[PDB]
């Protein structure tokens, strides 16, 4: 038996991944100051209601996400989703911007 | 901006895996770069066999390789739009031991970082690392650098830049992605002791008075001058008489003797690394319509000598006597030379020869189309904003009928220039499946200068696709049989597929730099070809 615990957490220090590889997408705080962040995960969620004729879902929270901007500004995001509940799945996905092409990322599991 | 340590050097060929995951487009777009690479450098690739340290290419979320050499073998991810030549070449060269320009020990004597103005929580991608860490490889810091990041980057507000030049003109420069600039080649010859380029097999611009160790036959009546630059109109294709006293190009005069009488040009032996070759030059024919400009090449006939001629091209006159570019698909597998018969015809009806200058020879498919948008300047001017240029129909190895739309003053990006391929009927089209999937586009505006090391030539990549679609034609496939998805034109009696390409291709103030428009010619290359063997 488990009787108690506490944990402390931290992201990859960032210093110690740019060293390692400059262009990788460094992670980032998940909460609503970062309005482009939540633009990412409503836009990926966009895509899969798009592309799944069967149900819509609609975004409960962002649990991961991170950003690069080599070929531009490039977010990439986790999510938890419900029907339109408890959360009904996990989303992953992404968008970018270039000056000219855009592109939008989605794949989802289901629990 | 090179790791230090000589551990995290690769040694040649990098093993390289290209996972499953990429798409077609990604596969034929890294395998584009490794041929940019064998092109300018000694660095060069092969398909994995079990080596300890390989790259593995990956469509992972974002764009980006560990730096030097991780002996374990490691990831390089290519997320979408990372499918550009570039980036690719950029990611490769973090692959290859190289940090970002801007991370250099002494970025801040060149570079401005707007910490105010970056994101927060993306500072650090600023971060300058101590010269124990990384070598300057005695080269100065460079604006023109593919490793150098856009002004326009990490930033908080789309119209404030994170990042700016010191010297204020080069704020309009950094983070070119066109390229290797000539410091990224000379800095990955440092790190790697390159000395000759793996496909980049000759060039000449006769500059020098040996004219390239070519020689002159005597089996032939005559011989090319070697000709100054001098004269009032005859200037030179390398330098346009914009150099005094130093311009050179070989000329053929055909306004006196007989017809039929010629001159050889011959190269000095030459040893192909590859079943294939282009030989690019550049040429004029401002003599009679029936003067021919005869490519041949003489081969090692097996004996070890090479005597074996072999017509492979003729090129012949028109109204347009501006220096023209040329491209012969060589196949030479064993040692030859190529040669230029500059042949008279009727030279009572001429006032004027034959000339070359820049011929460069690499051992690489030829570009599938060559379109020469002659005083460009004057047609970027003259074009109203969505105003259209059509290239000829050029034919594909497998027969497809394509053609670019170029639009000068991109309506869609004011300062910028659009460009459009599309698929064209042609003779073939009966016989060919479609839609023409699994085709990957190179377009390439040629930065016209004869060492291939010197060129940044600009190239944008796309995979015909099912993906490109449009209600124009109900929602079929934009690359379905162009009788039923293309509009017809009476130029080219032909029907022209529905046009796909980039909206901000190159801007006006990028392409005018970099020698990209030359003498006013805006020379677009374009390949197209099968990639399906790629899945
Ligand atoms: C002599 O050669 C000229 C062209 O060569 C030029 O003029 C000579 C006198 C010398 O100075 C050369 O060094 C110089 O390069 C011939 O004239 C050209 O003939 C061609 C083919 O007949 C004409 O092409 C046609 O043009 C019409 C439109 O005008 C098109 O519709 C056709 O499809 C086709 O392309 C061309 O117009 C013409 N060019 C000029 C500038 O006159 C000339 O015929 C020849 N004469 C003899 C007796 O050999
Ligand atoms: C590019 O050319 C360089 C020379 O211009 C090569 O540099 C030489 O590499 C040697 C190893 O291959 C080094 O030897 C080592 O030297 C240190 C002392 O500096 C000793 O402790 C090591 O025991 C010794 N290693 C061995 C096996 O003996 C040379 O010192 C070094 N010379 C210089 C001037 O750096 C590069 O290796 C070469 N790189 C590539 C990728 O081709
Ligand atoms: C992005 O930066 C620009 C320039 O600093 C800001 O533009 C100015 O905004 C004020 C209002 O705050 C206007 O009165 C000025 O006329 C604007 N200047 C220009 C050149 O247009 C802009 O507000 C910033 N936007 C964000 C979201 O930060
Ligand atoms: C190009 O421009 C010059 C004047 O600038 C003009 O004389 C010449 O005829 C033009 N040539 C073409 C092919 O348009
Ligand atoms: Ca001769
Ligand atoms: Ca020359
Ligand atoms: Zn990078």
């Amino acid at each position: 038996y488990l009787a108690a615990y506490n944990c402390t957490l931290r992201p990859v220090s960032k210093k110690k991944i740019y060293m390692t590889c400059p262009d990788c997408p460094s992670s980032i705080p998940t909460d609503s100051s970062n309005h482009q962040v939540l633009e990412a995960a409503t836009e990926s969620l966009a895509k899969y209601n798009n592309e799944n004729t069967s149900k819509q879902y609609s975004l409960f929270k962002v649990t991961r996400a991170s950003s690069q901007w080599v070929v531009g500004p490039s977010y990439f995001v986790e999510y938890l989703i419900k029907e339109s509940s408890v959360p009904v799945g996990l989303c992953k996905g992404s968008l970018t911007r270039t000056h000219w092409e855009k592109f939008v990322s989605v794949t989802c599991d289901f629990f | 901006n090179g790791l230090r340590d000589p551990n995290t050097r690769w040694t040649f060929p990098i093993p390289y895996i290209l996972a499953d995951n990429l798409g077609l487009n990604a596969k034929g777009a890294i395998l584009y770069a490794f041929e940019m690479f064998r092109l300018k450098s000694c660095v060069d690739f092969k398909p994995y066999e079990g080596e300890s340290s390989y790259i593995i290419f990956q469509q992972f979320d974002g764009c980006w390789s560990e730096v030097g050499d991780q002996h374990v073998g490691q990831n390089i991810s290519i997320g979408q739009g990372c499918a550009y030549k570039a980036i690719i070449e950029h990611e490769i060269l973090h692959a290859l031991g190289f940090y970002h320009e801007q991370s250099r020990t002494d970025r801040d004597d060149y570079v401005n970082i707007w910490w105010d103005q970056i994101l927060s929580g993306y500072q650090h991608n600023f971060d300058t690392y101590d010269d124990s860490l990384i070598t300057d490889l005695n080269t100065p810091y460079d604006y023109e650098s593919l490793m150098h990041y856009q002004p326009f980057s990490f930033n908080k507000n789309a119209s404030v830049p994170t990042i700016t030049a010191k010297i204020p003109e080069f704020n309009s420069i950094i983070g070119q992605r066109l390229d290797f600039s000539a410091i990224d080649l000379e800095r990955l010859n440092r790190m790697y002791n390159c000395t000759t380029t793996h496909t980049l097999l000759d060039h000449c611009t006769f500059e020098k008075a040996n004219i390239c160790g070519m020689i002159q036959g005597t089996r032939d009546d005559t011989d090319w001058a070697h000709q100054d630059s001098a004269q009032a109109g005859e200037v030179d294709h390398t330098l346009l008489g914009q150099c005094t006293g130093a311009g050179y190009f070989m000329q053929f005069s055909t306004s006196s003797g007989s017809a039929e009488e010629a001159a050889l040009l011959e190269s000095r032996i030459l040893y192909p690394k590859r079943k294939q070759q282009c030989l690019q030059f550049f040429y004029k024919m401002t003599g009679s319509p029936s003067d021919r400009l005869v490519v041949w090449v003489r081969r090692d006939d097996s004996t070890g000598n090479v005597r074996k001629l072999v017509k492979v091209q003729t090129f012949q006159g028109d109204d347009d006597h501006n220096w023209k570019i040329a491209h012969v698909v060589l196949k030479e597998e064993q040692k030859f030379r190529y040669l230029f018969q500059g042949t008279k015809g009727d030279p009572q009806n001429s006032t004027g020869g034959i000339y070359l200058d820049d011929i460069t020879l690499t051992e690489t498919p030829c570009p599938t189309g060559v379109w020469t948008v002659r005083n460009f300047s004057q047609v970027l001017e003259n074009t109203s904003k969505g105003d259209k240029l059509q290239s000829p129909r050029f034919y594909n190895s497998e027969g497809y009928g394509f053609g670019v739309t170029l639009y000068p003053n991109s309506r869609e990006s004011s300062g910028y220039l659009r460009l459009a391929f599309h698929v064209c009927s042609g003779e073939n089209d009966a016989i060919l499946e479609w839609p023409v999937e699994n085709r990957q586009v190179i377009i390439t505006i040629l930065d016209q200068e004869p060492d291939v090391r010197n060129r940044m030539s600009s190239s944008m990549v796309f995979t015909t696709s099912k993906s490109h679609t449009s209600p124009a034609i109900n929602d079929t496939v934009i690359w379905d049989r162009p009788s039923r998805v293309g509009t017809y034109h009476t130029d080219c009696n032909c029907f022209r597929s529905i046009d796909l390409g980039w909206s901000g291709f190159i801007s006006h103030q990028m392409l005018k730099r970099r020698s990209f428009l030359k003498n006013d010619d805006l020379i677009i290359f374009v390949d197209f070809e099968d990639i399906t063997h790629l899945s």
